[PDB]
RNA sequence: GUGGGAGAGGGUGGUGGAAUUCCCGGAGUAGCGGUGAAAUGCGCAGAUACCGGGAGGAACGCCGAUGGCGAAGGCAGCCACCUGGUCCACCCGUGACGCUGAGGCGCGAAAGCGUGGGGAGCAAACCGGAUUAGAUACCCGGGUAGUCCACGCCCUAAACG
RNA sequence: CCGAGGGUAGGGCCCGUGACUGGGGCGAAGUCGUAACAAGGUAGCUGUACCGGAAGGUGCGGCUGGA
RNA sequence: CGCGGGGUGGAGCAGCCUGGUAGCUCGUCGGGCUCAUAACCCGAAGGUCGUCGGUUCAAAUCCGGCCCCCGCAACCA
RNA sequence: UGGUUCGUGGAGCCAUGGGGGAAUCUGGGCGGACCACCGCCUAAGGCUAAGUACUCCGGGUGACCGAUAGCGCACCAGUAC
RNA sequence: GAGCUAGCCCUGGCCAGGGUGAAGCUGGGGUGAGACCCAGUGGAGGCCCGAACCGGUGGGGGAUGCAAACCCCUCGGAUGA
RNA sequence: GAAUGCCGGCAUGAGUAACGAUAAAGAGGGUGAGAAUCCCUCUCGCCGUAAGCCCAAGGGUUCCUACGCAAUGGUCGUCAGCGUAGGGUUAGGCGGGACCUAAGGUGAAGCCGAAAGGCGUAGCCGAAGGGCAGCCGGUUAAUAUUCCGGCCCUUCCCGCAGGUGCGAUGGGGGGACGCUCUAGGCUAGGGGGACCGGAGCCAUGGACGAGCCCGGCCAGAAGCGCAGGGUGGGAGGUAGGCAAAUCCGCCUCCCAACAAGCUCUGCGUGGUGGGGAAGCCCGUACGGGUGACAACCCCCCGAAGCCAGGGAGCCAAGAAAAGCCUCUAAGCACAACCUGCGGGAACCCGUACCGCAAACCGACACAGGUGGGCGGGUGCAAGAGCACUCAGGCGCGCGGGAGAACCCUCGCCAAGGAACUCUGCAAGUUGGCCCCGUAACUUCGGGAGAAGGGGUGCUCCCUGGGGUGAUGAGCCCCGGGGAGCCGCAGUGAACAGGCUCUGGCGACUGUUUACCAAAAACACAGCUCUCUGCGAACUCGUAAGAGGAGGUAUAGGGAGCGACGCUUGCCCGGUGCCGGAAGGUCAAGGGGAGGGGUGCAAGCCCCGAACCGAAGCCCCGGUGAACGGCGGCCGUAACUAUAACGGUCCUAAGGUAGCGAAAUUCCUUGUCGGGUAAGUUCCGACCUGCACGAAAAGCGUAACGACCGGAGCGCUGUCUCGGCGAGGGACCCGGUGAAAUUGAACUGGCCGUGAAGAUGCGGCCUACCCGUGGCAGGACGAAAAGACCCCGUGGAGCUUUACUGCAGCC
RNA sequence: CGAUGUCGGCUCGUCGCAUCCUGGGGCUGAAGAAGGUCCCAAGGGUUGGGCUGUUCGCCCAUUAAAGCGGCACGCGAGCUG
């Protein structure tokens, strides 16, 4: 839906806040299973190795379930969908009938009090969990694992999905976020569905301060430098670069493929 | 103006203490030179309890 | 009111095959495209033609009509849900409740605009090749918005009987 | 007290005028081209859109005021 | 003032650096097609090569002096 | 690649990071590519005084200084600062 | 050497008092249901005025200074990057 | 004898500048060898969201006292923060430690690195964070939440007494958390009183008065009382909470739905304890007595603090660990644990003093800098603002005179106002509240404090709301209406916008050259391109490792552009990037035709042609929100003029829209129009754009701006054009007493001359000796071994298709 | 070059005369008035504004006249910037 503002001040004339009405009466989470003490630190043991990270607000980590191949068979009850600072998507805070509380990646469409489980078995309905084999070809799905029983790492940032495409012995072919055809193993698990708060997009920041918010710091650009800093400082009143655009250790940054060549993962990718 | 001395006992400590110099070999070569020198003091004395 | 009937009427969801284009594997060569005639173009870096497999988008051949439905704009593969108008019969009910309609409100082809998706084919713009005195045109080879979906604007027309 | 009016401050409407600019109408025999009327030699017209010295061309859908 | 590039039939350009032959398009002239013009077709004419000098057997061409034209430069004060 | 006077040089010898990879005296290395001949040695384990170096320390002497010299310090100086 | 300064991490503190009055909520009006419109309420904001506080715009002073960056008047921000 | 030489000493300026805020001094008395400077008394002034009091950091004897004045004190000094001596800092309850964890550090296991060393889950370390039991008074010359008095708590350890399965570093619960806005009841703090307490006082015209002045509390267990925070109770089933749990989670029937009950705090009350003014009298450097048997009460204001883990809203989504409760495991249940009661035991360190400053940071008793808490009263709309003032503390450690110039800071000025000047620079004007009333334009919020106005004091009469009180008094806030008084003037002093039109630039709040630039620069939402499939790309490290990220294409890196509106044309020949299992070239290596060297020979040793050989380059395409680029010359219309039109040469293509003498325009003050008496600026136009142009974006744009330009009104000492006054200096006296500079000097003008700018040479003129206050023309005056310039086969930072390497990647 | 501060402005002047005015005068194609042109003569005088940093210059309104030039393009231990 995206919140709106009237411009009752600059800034606020374009700003746009997320809806929260997904968000259950649940805003503050749940210890036990999260959260964490998390590390906030732009830098490495030392120096800065990520520029303009810093400042903006604290935040508490939720401990997601990124491999739900432990309760197989073990259905949940959907008991609330909260906020996550540390993610694009909601979580979903899921009733395990076994006592245990996890929390899930949230997808499109999850009611509160539905009935959720993963498993060879599992009725194919969104927010299930199954290995990638058993799950009807053409159906969209998320958290999908890269290889099996190492977790859930494609598609999981909001509103986004990957398609099964067809298989070919013991691999599936996927059609990822990005639009890569990739094979991924049959034996690996993902939960049907997209991922939702698909309006992520249309979030207007608004004025700069929002984005310190979010810990962005300041980013400036290699023409403000100088010669010592960047390959594009200097020289005189405005610049135009005089060289291939390049970042500021050299390299090029328009079109310079940079994915090494040699990586055995090739034989498995089939797109752009 | 606010100079550059900001005096603070566990500061001083922390970072020139006998203990700090002992940690590495640049420090530990620091009371070989002062003491060769024939230094009354070879690390600056910080005090209180 | 009761009992029916026909229909591309409308909205949403789903699904089928034909063909085009692209990719891949096979087999296969020396030309294929195209026009009034040509050329640009594609092609031994393996084209066109043929077989097989895959992806994707769009439009629904036959039925099909000089035909049907809608108030118009307009609506055409199949299926299901949701839904509007409509005509017939029986003459049961109400009982003048009727007609029109300034304004208002809603709908309103195509093109266009906004945000996001999609993009096979087609194709303003643009580029080449011919043609001409010159072609910013007609013909040919390419090709972007757009054409497609959602949502929001736009309010025009030989919106014509 | 009110009070003609005078002063100050800011508005609304209209009239006149202004370097320059826009298109328009009109003016026997100046320039470029051929758009339309015959299938006008690309059926024409059209709302929209983009492009072009100019008539105009082309795209999308429409129309019979064409076969 | 300094630098380097350019003047060729009526118009715009070639030809020079490897000196001897001056060619291309348009135009102009004569004829045809046409009722007539153009288009189109068939034929033809047309260049002291900016001037002054000599280098050579021979200069559009190579070398000097001027003459117009074009373009760049003229900074640190 | 280093080392040797040796800077790729006709470049051996000695050491070695990489690859290949033996033999036990009729075995193996060297004498400046290489080869023949004549000689010299016996790698891939280790230890070994003495002669040699230095002077915080004690002593001795000086064609060494004599408080701006001589050690930064003749003096509670690596101090005060 | 980051006891100055620049960034970041951890953990605390601070911002007087005034304005302006966003969404929302309630009632009413409207409609087939809406959109929407009125009030009242509500207290939003790199909103406004202005101390503390963080600055350093203009001018004057100061120039072997009070001061190796100061003083006077003036001025920017001050719930936020 | 020179090195702007080095070290030391003493000169010169010079009794000159200064003596460190313009808050400020006068007097009497004392002391002493000596007094503006010490002590005291009176008078005066300054501070008072401090210049007052309490914490912290830092400092470290500076605190108190006695005795001192050589030096330290910008003068004096009997004084001192100085010298000599002695004295002084008292804790189970405050802080820190025998408690806990954060970042970060260390680091067993382990991984890595020539050595040194680097990384690192567990644990340990680490605090203004969590946990955590003392409040009020009295005493010392100097310490007190530490000593003493009262009253009250905490741990342990040992006993008795009564309960119960007790019991872990392990499980669970709790601790536990954001911002903004806040409700209810309280306390701190404050205001008032005809009531209570109290020494005293009638002055100077009147007042012996419900008079003036002073003061009317504090702490406090149990138990209540009032506010409020915390929390459902059972029974099943049980696969999860990494063993086990009765605990916790989940599921299901029930009983509660309430703060009922349990609790847990805050406040009030409370056994008791303690304080207690002005004034007067004393002798202190200061305190002592009396006042007093002090009284010790009633209203009202009221927090930002307390109840507190309170409530609502919002998005950017808000530490950990122990204590603490509970669960069970080994085991042990003569153990142990829980409760009540006695008794015993309770360590280490800090505690002085300074603390917005003469004791800390600035070489100094330096006009600077330094975190937290309290910070009274009246009046001004409010307030931490402003003026005066409580308590409390100061007059800034040189003075005395004078009343020149000139300077600083300040006040006023006739007539005129920007004529001043690069510029209204500076200064004025304006100024708070309340109420009227507000244009273009606009993104519909704004522009708006637009502009421009009016009201503002005091008195009397009438009247309407609340709050606390019972529905009433009072006390307390808000209001309305009517008459009247005074002054030049009623936010009567202090604090408190000058306004408008219009361009340029940048959207806007923001950021920056600490110490000459705050901007049109940086940043910024937002746009686009691009890389990246996750052991991601990329960044740091030799590595291990780490960041990215405990993220996953709506994500992350890089680049450019920079809200938003409309838009972003044509060129792929060159460079870059991207795409091409062909071809050409291409290193090691393979391969050996063939040749050579020694050997009597077997052999050993060398070169070595075909051909097989990658990336790269060449080559073939694509690609401009990739690097970038986007023509010349002729002729033409029936007045001329101009050229829609034609010709031709060239290119990879020959700049479209929009804009244009511009932050771009040389010629230039282009040419017209506008403002003006007059305009090299400015505005509007034209277009011949030397040399705009579409993401190093183009053209616009409401709002914004300590930005830059132009104008106008208002107003004024900027000016005509100055004048007067104030105070701090300046000057004179007393005290103290520097500085750069300095070849030596007995240091005049002109006209010449001289290395070409002479006090110093020539000639002539002038000229008694020495100061003081002033002005700055000169001594090529001081100050810095010129920055500009050049020179040096001097040095650095930066660049690239310079050379040669290296990392890096292939 | 071990430093001679560099435009313009302001302030203060002062000097040359090849004189802008005023005074004296010869020639005039000088009737007069007013001009023109040369000679003598610096004693004194030689305006206020618009534009530009400007010198300079063009304007506006005047004037007896709106002089030229030197003094380190006079003068920053005098000021501005
Ligand atoms: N005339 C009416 C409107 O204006 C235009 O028309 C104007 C022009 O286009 C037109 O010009 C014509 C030209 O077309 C034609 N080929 C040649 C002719 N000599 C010109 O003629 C014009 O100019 C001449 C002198 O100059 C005058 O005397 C005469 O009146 C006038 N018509 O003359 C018109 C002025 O009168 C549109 N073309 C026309 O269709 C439109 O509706
Ligand atoms: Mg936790
Ligand atoms: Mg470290
Ligand atoms: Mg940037
Ligand atoms: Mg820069
Ligand atoms: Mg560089
Ligand atoms: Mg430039
Ligand atoms: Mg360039
Ligand atoms: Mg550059
Ligand atoms: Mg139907
Ligand atoms: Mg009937
Ligand atoms: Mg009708
Ligand atoms: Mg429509
Ligand atoms: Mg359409
Ligand atoms: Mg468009
Ligand atoms: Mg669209
Ligand atoms: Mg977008
Ligand atoms: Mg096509
Ligand atoms: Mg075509
Ligand atoms: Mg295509
Ligand atoms: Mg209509
Ligand atoms: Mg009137
Ligand atoms: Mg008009
Ligand atoms: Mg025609
Ligand atoms: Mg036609
Ligand atoms: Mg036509
Ligand atoms: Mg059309
Ligand atoms: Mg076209
Ligand atoms: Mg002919
Ligand atoms: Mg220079
Ligand atoms: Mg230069
Ligand atoms: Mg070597
Ligand atoms: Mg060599
Ligand atoms: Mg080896
Ligand atoms: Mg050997
Ligand atoms: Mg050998
Ligand atoms: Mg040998
Ligand atoms: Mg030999
Ligand atoms: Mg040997
Ligand atoms: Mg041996
Ligand atoms: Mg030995
Ligand atoms: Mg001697
Ligand atoms: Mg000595
Ligand atoms: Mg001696
Ligand atoms: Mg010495
Ligand atoms: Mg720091
Ligand atoms: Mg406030
Ligand atoms: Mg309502
Ligand atoms: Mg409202
Ligand atoms: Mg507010
Ligand atoms: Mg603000
Ligand atoms: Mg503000
Ligand atoms: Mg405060
Ligand atoms: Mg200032
Ligand atoms: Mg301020
Ligand atoms: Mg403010
Ligand atoms: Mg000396
Ligand atoms: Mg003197
Ligand atoms: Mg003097
Ligand atoms: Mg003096
Ligand atoms: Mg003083
Ligand atoms: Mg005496
Ligand atoms: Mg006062
Ligand atoms: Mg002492
Ligand atoms: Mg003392
Ligand atoms: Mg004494
Ligand atoms: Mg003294
Ligand atoms: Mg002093
Ligand atoms: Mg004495
Ligand atoms: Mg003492
Ligand atoms: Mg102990
Ligand atoms: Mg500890
Ligand atoms: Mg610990
Ligand atoms: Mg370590
Ligand atoms: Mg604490
Ligand atoms: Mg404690
Ligand atoms: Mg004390
Ligand atoms: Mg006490
Ligand atoms: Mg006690
Ligand atoms: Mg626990
Ligand atoms: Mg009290
Ligand atoms: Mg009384
Ligand atoms: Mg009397
Ligand atoms: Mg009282
Ligand atoms: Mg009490
Ligand atoms: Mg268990
Ligand atoms: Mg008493
Ligand atoms: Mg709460
Ligand atoms: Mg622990
Ligand atoms: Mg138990
Ligand atoms: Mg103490
Ligand atoms: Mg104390
Ligand atoms: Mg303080
Ligand atoms: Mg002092
Ligand atoms: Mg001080
Ligand atoms: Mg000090
Ligand atoms: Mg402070
Ligand atoms: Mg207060
Ligand atoms: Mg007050
Ligand atoms: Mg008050
Ligand atoms: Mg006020
Ligand atoms: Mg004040
Ligand atoms: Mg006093
Ligand atoms: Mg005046
Ligand atoms: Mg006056
Ligand atoms: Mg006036
Ligand atoms: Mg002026
Ligand atoms: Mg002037
Ligand atoms: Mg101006
Ligand atoms: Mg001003
Ligand atoms: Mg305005
Ligand atoms: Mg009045
Ligand atoms: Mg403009
Ligand atoms: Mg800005
Ligand atoms: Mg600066
Ligand atoms: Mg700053
Ligand atoms: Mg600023
Ligand atoms: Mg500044
Ligand atoms: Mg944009
Ligand atoms: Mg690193
Ligand atoms: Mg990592
Ligand atoms: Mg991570
Ligand atoms: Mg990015
Ligand atoms: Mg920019
Ligand atoms: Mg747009
Ligand atoms: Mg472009
Ligand atoms: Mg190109
Ligand atoms: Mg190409
Ligand atoms: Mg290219
Ligand atoms: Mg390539
Ligand atoms: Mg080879
Ligand atoms: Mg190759
Ligand atoms: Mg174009
Ligand atoms: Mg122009
Ligand atoms: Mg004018
Ligand atoms: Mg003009
Ligand atoms: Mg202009
Ligand atoms: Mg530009
Ligand atoms: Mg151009
Ligand atoms: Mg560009
Ligand atoms: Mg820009
Ligand atoms: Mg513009
Ligand atoms: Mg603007
Ligand atoms: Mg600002
Ligand atoms: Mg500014
Ligand atoms: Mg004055
Ligand atoms: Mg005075
Ligand atoms: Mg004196
Ligand atoms: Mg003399
Ligand atoms: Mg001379
Ligand atoms: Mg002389
Ligand atoms: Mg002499
Ligand atoms: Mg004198
Ligand atoms: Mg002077
Ligand atoms: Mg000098
Ligand atoms: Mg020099
Ligand atoms: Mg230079
Ligand atoms: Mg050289
Ligand atoms: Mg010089
Ligand atoms: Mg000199
Ligand atoms: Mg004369
Ligand atoms: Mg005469
Ligand atoms: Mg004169
Ligand atoms: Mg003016
Ligand atoms: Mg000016
Ligand atoms: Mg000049
Ligand atoms: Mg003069
Ligand atoms: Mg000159
Ligand atoms: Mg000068
Ligand atoms: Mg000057
Ligand atoms: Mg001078
Ligand atoms: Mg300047």
């Amino acid at each position: 839906a995206v919140k709106k503002f009237k411009p009752y001040t600059p800034s606020r004339r374009f700003m746009t806040v997320a809806d929260f009405s997904e968000i259950t009466k649940t805003e503050p989470e749940k210890s036990l299973v999260k959260p964490l003490k998390k590390t906030g630190g732009r830098n490495n043991q030392g120096r800065i190795t990520v520029r303009f990270r810093g400042g903006g607000h604290k935040r508490l980590y939720r401990i997601i379930d990124f491999k739900r191949w432990d309760k197989v068979g073990i259905p949940a009850k959907v008991a609330a969908i909260e906020y996550d600072p540390n993610r694009s998507a909601r979580i979903a805070l899921l009733h395990y009938v076994d006592g245990e509380k996890r929390y899930i990646i949230a997808p499109d469409g999850l009611q509160v009090g539905q009935q959720v489980v993963a498993g060879p078995d599992a009725p194919i309905q969104v927010g299930n969990a199954l290995p990638l084999r058993f799950i009807p070809v053409g159906t969209v799905v998320h958290a999908v694992e890269l290889e099996p029983k190492k977790g859930a790492k494609l598609a999981r940032a909001a509103g986004t999905s990957a398609q099964i495409q067809g298989r070919e012995g013991d691999y599936v072919i996927l059609r990822l976020p990005s639009g890569e055809l990739r094979k991924v193993h049959g034996e690996c698990y993902a939960t049907v569905g997209a991922v939702g708060n698909a309006d992520h997009k249309n979030i207007v920041l608004g004025k700069a301060g929002r984005s310190r918010w979010l810990g962005r710091r300041p980013h400036v650009r290699g023409a403000a430098m100088n010669p010592v800093d960047h390959p594009h400082g200097g020289g005189e009143g405005r610049a135009p670069r005089g060289r291939p655009p390049a970042s500021p250790w050299g390299w090029q940054t328009k079109g310079l493929k940079t994915r090494k060549r040699r990586k055995p993962s090739s034989r498995f990718i089939i797109a752009r | 103006m606010k100079r550059t001395w900001q005096p603070n006992r566990r500061k001083r400590a922390k970072t020139h203490g006998f203990r700090a110099r002992m940690r590495t070999p640049g420090g530990r070569k620091v009371l070989k030179r002062r003491r060769q020198k024939g230094r009354w003091r070879l690390t600056p004395a910080v005090r209180k309890r």
